[PDB]
């Protein structure tokens, strides 16, 4: 089976440099051409480079948008693919993906170019309701809030609930940091009796939290 | 370049139904056309490449046809996973271009939302904002409005809201609103209140509650 991981992405500053990496496995890489394309709310799919095989001499194609910024690579030995990127701009900011001759696509790396600085959220209580009673259905959540860059992973109780289970997307906040809730509904006969905890983790400040949320 | 455009932007179709989206480039691109599939936070998926040929692995309910500047892909009968966005990329020239994507989703009967309003927690108080919640759970058609009020007075400008899509487990969609208020005007108000609008009710649905109050 064809295999393929990036690497090398995150937060960075306008006009810093960043370095991705793609490992690629289950195909003869050096026959493949290669391609990085990006991705983003705003733009849609956007193709950023490509390098050829030995066909053409390895030779590279880049988007007007990055030409004399970035710079596409590969080793055949090591089976990676590259993309630098120098002199990063806002617009830059995306999910980066790799893929083989357009076939097969890695998970992505998120590409976060931003002035500001990283920072782990608050988690609150969305607590159940007094105003319920019993034999009916309660909603209770966690409130993930004040964190940058994106993104934020919810489970509850350690992942053993998952019906019910509504995370949001995020809001990007006039501060400039984002807020996201996550929701489950239960039997209000429950509240009395179960225990649910909200894991919270994000991974760009080496943040995690459990959050128990209770009645009142 | 060569812009692509996709057709339509959206749609829904229900269970079993043939479905044929379109993709059209600005000149013609020699079959040179790819399809792809992608769900929200995953990678494409390529289904089709030059226009008509399967990618190993792919169910044989899809299927891609045109030439010269107008292509379509065609789900014989949607299944359920068929959910998600389609894509279409031009590789005649560089640079390779895409299409902007048509959302497909799946129909189903129409559910009024739940609705749930939450205070801001204690916790929160403590550093000097406020934020009240109001979740909308499990509504179908997309369309619903949310509409907050402090002591009877519209708010405008001052909230945010974000939408599920439809997964693997649920066919309805659901709806978080965070209404963000300082501490010191959180304090001067006492009546906190989220009405929602939806076709599925039969008149748009209060919920509410008074600050300090058990
Ligand atoms: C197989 C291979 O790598 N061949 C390269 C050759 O690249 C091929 O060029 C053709 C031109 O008709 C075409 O662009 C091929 O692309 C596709 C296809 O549509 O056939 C893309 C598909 O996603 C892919 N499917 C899968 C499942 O992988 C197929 C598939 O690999 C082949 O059909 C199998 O034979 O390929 C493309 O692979 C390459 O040609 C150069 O680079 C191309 C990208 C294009 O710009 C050409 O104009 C250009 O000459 C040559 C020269 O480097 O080397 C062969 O090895």
């Amino acid at each position: 089976e064809v295999k393929l991981e990036e690497s090398g992405g995150g937060l960075v500053q306008p006009g810093g440099s960043m370095k991705l990496s793609c490992a690629a496995s289950g195909f003869t890489f050096s026959d493949a051409w290669m391609d990085w394309v990006r991705q983003s709310p705003e733009k849609g799919l956007e193709w950023v480079a490509e390098i050829g095989n030995k066909g053409n001499n390895h030779a590279t194609y880049y988007a007007e948008s990055v030409k004399g910024r970035f710079t596409v690579s590969r080793d055949d030995s090591k089976s990676r693919v590259y993309l630098q990127m120098n002199s990063l701009r806002v617009e830059d900011t995306g999910t980066y993906y790799c893929a083989v001759r357009f076939a097969f696509w890695g998970q992505g790396t998120l590409v976060t170019v931003s002035a500001a600085s990283t920072k782990g959220p608050s988690v609150f209580p969305l607590a159940p309701s007094s105003k319920s009673t019993s034999g009916g259905t309660a909603a209770l959540g966690c409130l993930v809030k004040d964190y940058f860059p994106e993104p934020v992973t919810v489970s509850w109780n350690s992942g053993a609930l998952t019906s019910g289970v509504h995370t949001f997307p995020a809001v990007l906040q006039s501060s400039g940091l984002y807020s996201l809730s996550s929701v489950v509904t239960v039997p209000s006969s429950s509240l009395g009796t179960q225990t649910y905890i909200c894991n919270v983790n994000h991974k760009p400040s080496n943040t995690k939290v459990d959050k128990r949320v209770e009645p009142k | 370049d060569i812009k692509m455009t996709q057709s339509p932007s959206s749609m829904y179709a229900s269970l079993g139904e043939r479905v044929t989206i379109t993709c059209k480039a600005s000149q013609d691109i020699n079959s040179y056309l790819s399809w792809f599939q992608q769900k929200p936070g995953k990678p494409p998926k390529t289904l089709i490449y030059r226009a008509n040929r399967l990618v190993p692995g792919v169910p044989s309910r899809f299927s891609g046809s045109g030439s010269g500047q107008d292509y379509s892909l065609t789900i014989s009968s949607l299944e359920y996973e068929d959910m998600g966005i389609y894509w279409c990329l031009q590789y005649d020239e560089f640079p390779r271009t895409w299409g902007g994507g048509t959302k497909l989703e799946i129909k189903r009967t129409v559910a009024a939302p739940s609705v749930f309003i939450f205070p801001p927690s204690d916790e929160q108080l403590k550093s000097g904002t406020a934020s009240v919640v109001c979740l909308l759970n499990n509504f179908y058609p997309r369309e619903a409005k949310v509409q907050w009020k402090v002591d009877n007075a519209l708010q405008s400008g001052n909230s945010q809201e974000s939408v599920t899509e439809q997964d693997s487990k649920d066919s309805t969609y659901s709806l978080s609103s965070t209404l963000t208020l300082s501490k010191a005007d959180y304090e001067k108000h006492k009546v906190y209140a989220c009405e929602v609008t939806h076709q599925g009710l039969s008149s748009p649905v209060t919920k509410s509650f008074n600050r300090g109050e058990c």
